[PDB]
C-alpha cells in the first residue's frame, strides 16, 4: 500500500507513540542494495509483516537511529551524514519529505530532541557535535569538545538547554548551552572503561544512568560515591526506562539478552528471545507491563515483564 | 597531471557511485568492504552462526576495475590495541578477514589509521598477513599532522587546554609512525598518507616528514577559504605545502561532504588543478634527471675498466664544463706569453685521459682564441677510445696534435709539457684515483708549469631518508656477505631525503704536488650539531674544483653550477639508523687508505652512539689501480 515490497533484513529501531502506534526502522546491512526505510504500524502484533503496516516509505541510505518530533515528525540520523525530517500527512498514509541537509562529514550515529520541541542536536563519528533549529532547517551551533567518535548524546526531560555527551575518549560531559563555555567534566568515579550508553532518570532532573563497554552500569548523581552493578556478559549499548511512578530500567547488550532491573539495578526479569544482535527495546504506553524489541534477527517480540 | 580520488563512507549502489565519481574527474574510489556498522562477531555463540551473506559479492565490478579503481579500507569498529580481552579476539579476527578480503579481490591499496600511541596488535597482525601467501596489496597508514586532542576547542569549565608550550606535543604523531614502521621492520609495502587540518605546523616537523614514503595526502573540504566569487580556495600557507607535495607526486585524496553544495562538488578539483598549472617549470637539470629519482648505481671506475662509446657520448652533453675549461686555458695561455713573443713561442699542452678528445677541442679554440701557438699530445689507454682519435688525426686536426696510445704512468714523453690538462674527477672528487695518475705524470710538467685542474675538495653532510635506507637493504646477493651493500658507495640522485646540517670540507689535494714523500693517505674528523630529533641514516657528498685562478665547477647545493647537469652526489650508508638528540651533534670519521694494488675508504660514526667501521680492508668495495 504505496510502499515497498519487501522490508529489509535488520531492524534497527523502535518507538512508540501515545496512541499505541509503533514506528519501525530498518536497513540492509549486507547485500548488494545498502540503503534502509522507515515503517509504521498501528497494530503492533502485526509487525513485521509488511501486509499490514500503515504506511512505510524507502530512503537513499541506511538509518543510524530515528525519533518522534511532536505527533507528525520523523526525525533521522542518516549515515549518508544527512540529518533529514520526514512528516505524516493527514490520512497517515503517506510519509512526506520535508527536508534534507548535509551537514556532517561522515555517518550520524545519534539523533534527539530537546523538551522545547523546538530544537534538536546529534552526534557523528566525526567528533563534531552539531545543535539544530528544527523550524529553521538550521545549525545554530557547533563544538568539539570531544576528540573520538560520539556515541552517544541524550536530551535532559527537564531542562531545555541541557544535554549529556560521550564519545570514546572516556570523557562524559554535561552540557548548558547558555554558558559561555557549554560543557563541564562530570568525571567518573570508576574510570578506565569506556562509556557506551547514556539515559536520564525520568523524575530526578539530576539523575542519570550509564553503561559500559564491560557489560556494567551505573546510577549516578550529576552533584557528585556511585551505584553499580555488572549485568551482561558483553557491551550494553542501551538503557531505557519505563513510563512508571517508580521506575524499572530496561537494559540491552551484545550478549543478545534482555534485562530488567530494579531501582536497586536488581535483576527482575531476564530473556533470552533473540539470537542476534538486540538493538533497541520500548515500552507501550497502553500497557506497563508490556516490553517490546527489535534486533537484527529480523524478530518482533512483545515481552510482559512481572512487575 | 595530478592524480585524484573520492573518499567516502557512505555508498547505497557502487555501480552508481563509481560512475558519479568518475563523472567528477575522480581517479579513483575510497571506500569499505563491508558496511562500517556491520559488527560481526567471532568464537561467541550464537552470534557467531549469524547465517546469510556478509558483503556484497565481486560480480558486480569487472576485475579490472577491482585492481585498479579501488582502495579498501577498515571498518572504525575493529580496535586490536583496545584492553578489554574479548573486544581484541574480535578485533583480531576481523581484522584479518578484511585483509584476506581484499586480497582476494586484487586491490591494489588499503588504508589503515592511526591515532594513538600504542599499535603494537595492529603491527602484529599486519605483520602475518604480510608474510602469509603471497599477496601485492599496498598499504597506507592514515597519521594527522596534529593529534586531535589538541584540536579541540576550549569550552569545558573544568577541563582547559594546554595553553603552554610543549615543544615535543608537536611531535607526537611522528613519533607514532616511527614507532610502527620499526616494528614492521621498514617493508617496502608499508607507506603513509598524511591527514591535512587548518593549523598547519611550524616549517619543522614539515620537513621531517620529507625523507618518508609518502603516497598519498588527505585534504577535507573544511579546509577550503571562500573567496570574493564563493569558491573554495587555499590559504598561503596550505598552498606552498602543497607546492612542496607536487613535487614527489603523491596522489589527493578528497574527504568530508560538499560545504559549497552551490558550486558542484568537482569545483574542489578545478582549484587543485589551477594551482599545478601555475607552478613554476623545470629547469635542464631536472628534466633530465627525470626518471632517475632516487635510483642507485654502482660508481664507474674507468682506470680499470674500459668505457663504452655510450658513456662517452653522455659525458659530452653538457656544454658548461667544457665552456668553463676552455676559458681556463685561454687565461693560463695569455698569463704565460707575451705579446712580444708571440709568434716565436709554441707552447705544448697535454691532455691526459683524451677520450674522444672534445678537450682537444677545446684546447685548440682556446688558443685561437688567445692567439698563441701551440703543441698537443693526447693520451688515451683506452684503445677502444684511441680509435676514433686516429680518424680526428687524420681527417681533419692534422699534424699539430700527436696521438699517443699508453698508461700516462708509464708512457714516457719525448718533450716536457708546460701545461696538463685533465678530466679526471669523480662525484666524490677523488675517488677515480686522480691524484695518483697525475703524481704519476708529474715528471714531464716543466718546473714552471701548471696543472687545470689545480685544485679540487670535497664535502660531506648528514642524511635522513627512510627510502634510501630500503633501496640499500635491498640490494642482496647470493654467495656475498650478507652485509656488504652497507659498505660501499653509491651514485645517486637524491631527491625525497632530508638534510641535517650543512655540509663540510673533507679531503683536500692540490697539483703539481712538489713537497717529498707525499703521501695521498688520509685522515678526517668532521663534527655537526643538530636541530631535530630525527634519524640518521647515511652521509653524502659532494665537490668543488678550481680549473684556474677565477674559474671554478661545482656541484654543492649552495654554489651549484648554473645548469651544470652531468654530475650525481655521492651517497656513503651506515647499518644501522641512528637516533640523534636535538642538541647533540655527529661526529663521523672518514679514511683514505691505500696499499701498492688498492685505494679504499673507510668510516664510521663516533658520537652521539658509536658504529662499526664500514669496509675494514676494503673487503667489501674497492678501487683498483
Ligand atoms: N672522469 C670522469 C669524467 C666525467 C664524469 C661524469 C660523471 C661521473 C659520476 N657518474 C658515475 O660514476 C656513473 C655511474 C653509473 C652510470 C653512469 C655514471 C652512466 C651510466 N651508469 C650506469 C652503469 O653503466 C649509464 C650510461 C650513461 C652514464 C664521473 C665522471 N668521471
Ligand atoms: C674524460 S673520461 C676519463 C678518461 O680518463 C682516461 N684515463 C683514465 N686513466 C688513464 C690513464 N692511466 N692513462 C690514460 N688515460 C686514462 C679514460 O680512458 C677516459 O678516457
Amino acid at each position: 500500500p504505496n510502499a515497498p515490497a519487501c522490508m529489509e533484513r535488520q531492524l534497527e529501531a523502535a518507538r512508540y507513540r501515545s496512541d499505541g502506534a509503533l514506528l519501525l526502522g530498518a536497513s540492509s546491512l549486507s547485500g548488494r542494495c545498502w540503503a534502509g526505510s522507515l515503517w509504521l504500524f498501528k497494530d503492533p502484533c502485526a509487525a513485521p509483516n509488511e501486509g499490514f503496516c500503515s504506511a512505510g516509505v524507502q530512503t537513499e541510505a541506511g538509518v543510524a537511529d530515528l525519533t518522534w518530533v511532536g505527533e507528525r515528525g520523523i526525525l533521522v540520523a542518516s549515515d549518508s551524514g544527512a540529518v533529514e525530517l520526514w512528516e505524516l500527512d493527514e490520512n497517515e498514509t503517506l510519509i512526506v519529505s520535508k527536508f534534507c541537509k548535509y551537514e556532517h562529514d561522515d555517518i550520524v550515529s545519534t539523533v534527539s530532541v530537546l523538551s522545547s520541541g523546538t530544537q534538536a542536536v546529534s552526534g557523528s563519528k566525526d567528533i563534531c557535535i552539531k545543535v539544530w533549529d528544527l523550524a529553521q532547517q538550521v545549525v545554530l551551533s557547533s563544538y568539539r569538545a570531544h576528540a573520538a567518535q560520539v556515541t552517544c548524546v541524550a536530551a535532559s526531560p527537564h531542562k531545555d538547554s541541557v544535554f549529556l555527551s560521550c564519545s570514546e575518549d572516556n570523557r562524559i560531559l554535561l552540557w548548558d548551552t547558555r554558558c559561555p563555555k557549554p560543557a563541564s567534566q562530570i568525571g567518573c568515579s570508576a574510570p578506565g572503561y569506556l562509556p557506551t550508553s547514556l539515559a536520564w532518570h525520568p523524575q530526578q532532573s539530576e539523575v542519570f544512568v550509564f553503561g559500559d563497554e564491560n557489560g556494567t552500569v551505573s546510577l549516578v548523581d550529576t552533584k557528585s560515591c556511585v551505584l553499580s552493578s555488572a549485568v551482561h556478559s558483553q557491551c550494553v549499548t542501551g538503557l531505557v526506562f519505563s513510563p512508571h511512578s517508580v521506575p524499572f530500567l530496561a537494559s540491552l547488550s551484545e550478549d543478545c539478552s534482555l534485562a530488567v532491573l530494579d531501582s536497586s539495578l536488581s535483576e527482575l526479569f531476564r530473556s533470552q528471545a533473540h539470537r542476534d544482535f538486540v538493538r533497541d527495546a520500548t515500552w507501550s504506553p497502553l500497557n506497563h507491563s508490556l516490553l517490546t524489541t527489535v534486533g537484527w534477527d529480523h524478530q518482533v517480540v512483545h515481552h510482559v515483564v512481572p512487575t | 597531471r595530478v592524480s585524484s580520488g573520492r573518499d567516502l563512507n557512505c555508498v547505497p549502489e557502487i555501480a552508481d557511485t563509481l560512475g558519479a565519481v568518475a563523472k567528477q574527474g575522480f581517479d579513483f574510489l575510497c571506500m569499505p568492504v563491508f558496511h562500517p556498522r556491520f559488527k560481526r562477531e567471532f568464537i561467541q555463540e550464537p552470534a557467531k552462526n549469524r547465517p546469510g551473506p556478509q558483503t556484497r559479492s565481486d560480480l558486480l565490478l569487472s576485475g579490472r576495475d577491482w585492481n585498479t579503481l579501488i582502495v579498501g579500507k577498515l571498518s572504525p569498529w575493529i580496535r586490536p590495541d583496545s584492553k578489554v580481552e574479548k573486544i581484541r579476539r574480535n578485533s583480531e579476527a576481523a581484522m584479518l578477514q578484511e585483509l584476506n578480503f581484499g586480497a582476494y579481490l586484487g586491490l591494489p591499496a588499503f588504508l589503515l589509521p592511526l591515532n594513538q600511541e600504542d599499535n603494537t596488535n595492529l603491527a602484529r597482525v599486519l605483520t602475518n598477513h604480510i608474510h602469509t601467501g603471497h599477496h601485492s596489496s599496498m598499504f597506507w597508514m592514515r597519521v594527522p599532522l596534529v593529534a586531535p586532542e589538541d584540536l579541540r576547542d576550549d569550552i569545558i569549565e573544568n577541563a582547559p587546554t594546554t595553553h603552554t608550550e610543549e615543544y615535543s606535543g608537536e611531535e607526537k604523531t611522528w613519533m607514532w609512525w616511527h614507532n610502527f614502521r620499526t616494528l614492521c621492520d621498514y617493508s617496502k609495502r608499508i607507506a603513509v598518507a598524511l591527514e591535512i587540518g587548518a593549523d598547519l605546523p611550524s616549517n619543522h616537523v614539515i620537513d621531517r616528514w620529507l625523507g618518508e614514503p609518502i603516497k598519498a595526502a588527505i585534504l577535507p573540504t573544511s579546509i577550503f577559504l571562500t573567496n570574493k566569487k564563493g569558491f573554495p580556495v587555499l590559504s598561503k600557507m596550505h598552498q606552498r605545502l602543497i607546492f612542496r607535495l607536487l613535487k614527489l607526486e603523491v596522489q589527493f585524496i578528497i574527504t568530508g561532504t560538499n560545504h559549497h553544495s552551490e558550486k558542484e562538488f568537482c569545483s574542489y578539483l578545478q582549484y587543485l588543478e589551477y594551482l599545478s598549472q601555475n607552478r613554476p617549470p623545470p629547469n635542464a637539470y631536472e628534466l633530465f634527471a627525470k626518471g632517475y629519482e632516487d635510483y642507485l648505481q654502482s660508481p664507474l671506475q674507468p682506470l680499470m675498466d674500459n668505457l663504452e662509446s655510450q658513456t662517452y657520448e653522455v659525458f659530452e652533453k653538457d656544454p658548461i664544463k667544457y665552456s668553463q675549461y676552455q676559458q681556463a686555458i685561454y687565461k693560463c695561455l695569455l698569463d704565460r706569453v707575451p705579446e712580444e713573443e708571440k709568434d716565436t713561442n709554441v707552447q705544448v699542452l697535454m691532455v691526459l685521459g683524451a677520450g674522444r678528445g672534445p678537450l682537444v677541442n677545446a684546447s685548440l679554440r682556446a688558443a685561437k682564441q688567445a692567439d698563441r701557438r701551440i703543441k698537443l699530445y693526447a693520451v688515451e689507454k683506452n684503445p677502444n677510445a684511441v680509435v676514433t682519435l686516429e680518424n680526428w688525426q687524420f681527417e681533419e686536426w692534422g699534424s699539430q696534435v700527436t696521438v699517443v696510445s699508453s698508461d700516462m704512468r708509464e708512457w714516457v714523453a719525448p718533450e716536457k709539457a708546460d701545461i696538463i690538462v685533465s678530466e679526471l674527477l669523480g662525484s666524490f672528487a677523488d675517488n677515480e684515483l686522480s691524484p695518483e695518475c697525475l703524481d704519476g705524470a708529474q715528471h714531464f710538467l716543466k718546473d714552471d708549469g701548471v696543472s687545470i685542474p689545480g685544485e679540487y675538495t670535497s664535502f660531506l653532510a648528514p642524511i635522513s631518508s627512510s627510502k634510501l635506507y630500503n633501496e640499500v637493504r635491498a640490494c642482496r646477493e647470493k654467495d656475498r656477505d650478507p652485509e656488504a651493500q652497507f659498505e660501499m658507495p653509491y651514485v645517486v640522485r637524491l631527491h625525497n631525503f632530508h638534510q641535517l646540517s650543512a655540509p663540510q670540507p673533507c679531503f683536500t689535494f692540490s697539483h703539481p704536488n712538489r713537497d717529498p714523500m707525499i703521501d695521498n693517505n688520509r685522515y678526517c674528523t668532521l663534527e655537526f650539531p643538530v636541530e631535530v630529533n630525527t634519524v640518521l641514516h647515511g652521509f653524502a657528498g659532494y665537490f668543488e674544483t678550481v680549473l684556474y685562478q677565477d674559474i671554478t665547477l661545482s656541484i654543492r647545493p649552495e654554489t651549484h653550477s648554473p645548469g651544470m647537469f652531468s654530475w650525481f652526489p655521492i651517497l656513503f650508508p651506515i647499518k644501522q639508523p641512528i637516533t640523534v638528540r636535538e642538541g647533540q651533534t655527529i661526529c663521523v670519521r672518514f679514511w683514505r687508505c691505500s696499499n701498492s694494488k688498492k685505494v679504499w675508504y673507510e668510516w664510521a660514526v663516533t658520537a652521539p652512539v658509536c658504529s662499526a667501521i664500514h669496509n675494514p680492508t676494503g673487503r667489501s668495495y674497492t678501487i683498483g689501480l
